[PDB]
RNA sequence: AGUGGAGCCUGCGGCUUAAUUUGACUCAACACGGGAAACCUCACCCGGCCCGGACACGGACAGGAUUGACAGAUUGAUAGCUCUUUCUCGAUUCCGUGGGUGGUGGUGCAUGGCCGUUGUUGGUGGAGCGAUUUGUCUGGUUAAUUCCGAUAACGAAC
């Protein structure tokens, strides 16, 4: 009716969004009920990134955290993975709409980062720039860790070490659940006969740096197997020695 | 859940995982003729 | 004097102590040698286009551009060039060069002056303290 | 290779706009006779979802919602 | 038939400009960048808001850190990215101090991933210590080491 022309003429502005203030009915789409039929309405594959990154905006600002996973899932991740498989970097407004959206913190996890790592097809480039943005957020302990036992227990990409690594350099208390979950996967890189990058090397070097502290003799001299089985010309030696001057407790 | 456990010192937090794997008009109106009125005050051509 | 002749040189330290600081003899009187002060200007040159870039930070107004236009540019990797046109009221410039610039690159000029001595002249020497070590 | 000066140049950006910070801006919500009756001085908020907790910007004509934006008059 | 002489238009130099954005200079420089640019299409100019990393240290924050915002007043812009109204949002923190500490960096070097099939000069022979030569040539023919034929050369690949 009246309402689906008011939203086509809402689409035609935000299809040549670049700043200036936005029609109020656009500011108004979490509050509705039918949420679903008047975005498909607006067409979010034909906006601009300024108009996405005020619609992230919107939507991370007004609670109810599942809505806010689904736009995440739905909208902001494919247009991130499209932006970067053919402009080879991400652009200024979506990478403030990705900050925005680390704002909320539980939708993002579970819909920007876990569903990335679990398609499979995450580029390295992919995982740098969505590393870098978890690096500037400051994140809550409970999600790192929720985060960090997921991508501990998934199935091994060359990207999720970069995830782990940069995860690992938050410096955060860390829960022994998921200490537990990294020590396995490590172990569970023992008998692998693939040739592993410096990337998982370096992951395994930061999680000997900031948490020796904390390793129990058994998985210690089980880390000392693992670099004996999987040696590097270079960095080996220094997680040796890391492991060698450790003090429990 | 692995067998390699912490064994001694200490817990502080329990921790919250059964979140993260377990997940998976008036006014309207109103503010159409906003956008209505809006979108007329673009072009106003007749106040003097 | 005339040559050949011992030349030391002493620095007042502190507490009335001669420190040596340098040595060695006296070359020919003249006040006709010139001694040229060297200032080194460098600017940024970053729009690159073949053989001609766009260069800033050397100068920022238009007519400082016009006034040092005559003097000839050289580059820390061995090329040079000169000034072309300035295009905005900041110190913008176009300059050309005999090749092409790197993006790495940076443009400089050199300028000289003749400077002279200073008249300190004052033949009463403090006497020293007899000389240690820290 | 030919590394750079890098030129300084001092400009003062510490100067910077934030806004006014109000303390305990809770006092004013309600106002408590000595016997212990609480009276509510700004107006309850009737809409969908945010009924009870939220009060009204109280305007020099109006009152206005925190949080769904209800205008009155 | 003209062009070069004339008026207009377009291109390149030059001259102006704050800017008159830009590679190419006798074919392959010259209506090439689908380039017939009033906003974008613009690479140029004159102004004006905004913020610009992690880590370490020192502050504030639960006696809200911070987020979101209707109406009105401003500057060249309907700037909640400032004021009156301060109402909500529950840590998702922002304020200084720094540091070859830098990372959505730039560039070079080394090596590898995605797809299948199994006119020039070599090989062997002859000449010379060798550079080299013969093949690749008397004649006729051909656009041509092509063809006929002669022949210390015979067979070939692109
Ligand atoms: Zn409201």
């Amino acid at each position: 009716p009246r309402v689906l022309e008011v939203y086509r003429g809402v689409r035609e502005v935000l299809s040549k969004y670049r700043s200036g203030k936005l029609p109020k009915a656009f500011k108004i789409i979490p509050a509705l009920s039918n949420w679903e039929q008047i975005l498909y309405v607006t067409e979010p594959e034909a906006w601009t990134a300024a108009a996405m990154y005020q619609a992230t905006r919107i939507f991370a600002s007004n609670l109810k955290e599942r809505m806010a996973q689904r736009f995440y899932n739905l909208v902001l991740l494919p247009r991130v993975r499209d932006d970067v498989a053919e402009y080879k970097r991400l652009n200024f407004h979506l990478y403030m709409a990705l900050k925005k959206a680390l704002f909320k913190p539980g939708a993002w996890f579970k819909g920007i980062l876990i569903p990335l790592c679990e398609s499979g097809t995450c580029t390295l480039r992919e995982a740098i720039i969505v590393g870098s943005i978890i690096t500037k957020c400051s994140i809550p302990v409970l999600h790192s860790s929720a985060a960090m036992l997921k991508i501990a227990e998934m199935e091994y990409s060359g990207a999720n070490s970069i995830f782990l690594r940069l995860l690992l350099d938050k410096k955060y208390a860390l829960p022994y659940r998921v200490l537990d979950a990294l020590v396995f996967h490590f172990l569970g890189f023992r008998t692998e006969k693939r040739e592993l990058p410096v990337l998982w090397h370096q992951c395994l070097l930061t999680l000997v740096q900031r948490y020796k502290a904390d390793l129990a003799t058994d998985q210690k001299e089980a880390l000392l197997e693992l670099l004996r089985l999987q040696p590097h010309p270079q960095l080996s030696p220094e997680i040796r020695r890391e492991l060698q001057s450790a003090v429990p407790r | 859940s692995s067998v390699m456990r912490r064994n001694e010192q200490l817990t502080l937090h329990d921790e919250r995982f059964e979140k993260f794997y377990e997940q998976y008009s008036n006014r309207l109106q109103e503010v159409l003729n906003d956008y209505y009125k809006e979108k007329a005050e673009n072009c106003v051509k007749l106040n003097t | 004097t005339f040559p050949p002749a011992s030349v030391l040189l002493f620095k007042q330290k502190s507490n009335g102590m001669h420190s040596l600081i340098a040595t060695g003899h006296l070359m020919s009187v003249d006040p006709d040698r010139m001694v040229i002060k060297r200032v080194v200007l460098s600017g940024h040159p970053f729009k690159i286009f073949t053989k001609m870039a766009v260069v800033r930070y050397m100068f920022f107004n238009r007519e400082d551009v016009l006034w040092f236009k005559p003097v000839e540019l050289r580059t820390k990797w061995g090329r040079r060039g000169h000034i072309k046109e300035p295009l905005g009221t900041h110190g913008h410039m176009k300059c050309s060069f005999d090749g092409k610039l790197k993006s790495q690159d940076t443009v400089l000029m050199n300028l000289y002056k003749r400077v002279f001595p200073k008249w300190t002249y004052d033949p009463y020497v403090p006497e020293p303290v007899p000389w240690l070590k820290s | 290779a030919k590394k750079r000066k890098k030129k300084s140049y001092t400009t003062p950006k510490k100067n910077k706009h934030k806004r006014k910070k109000v303390k305990l801006a809770v006092l004013k919500y309600y106002k408590v006779d000595e016997n212990g009756k609480i009276s509510r001085l700004r107006r309850e908020c009737p809409s969908d979802e945010c009924g009870a907790g939220v009060f009204m910007a109280s305007h020099f004509d109006r009152h206005y919602c925190g949080k769904c934006c209800l205008t009155y008059c």
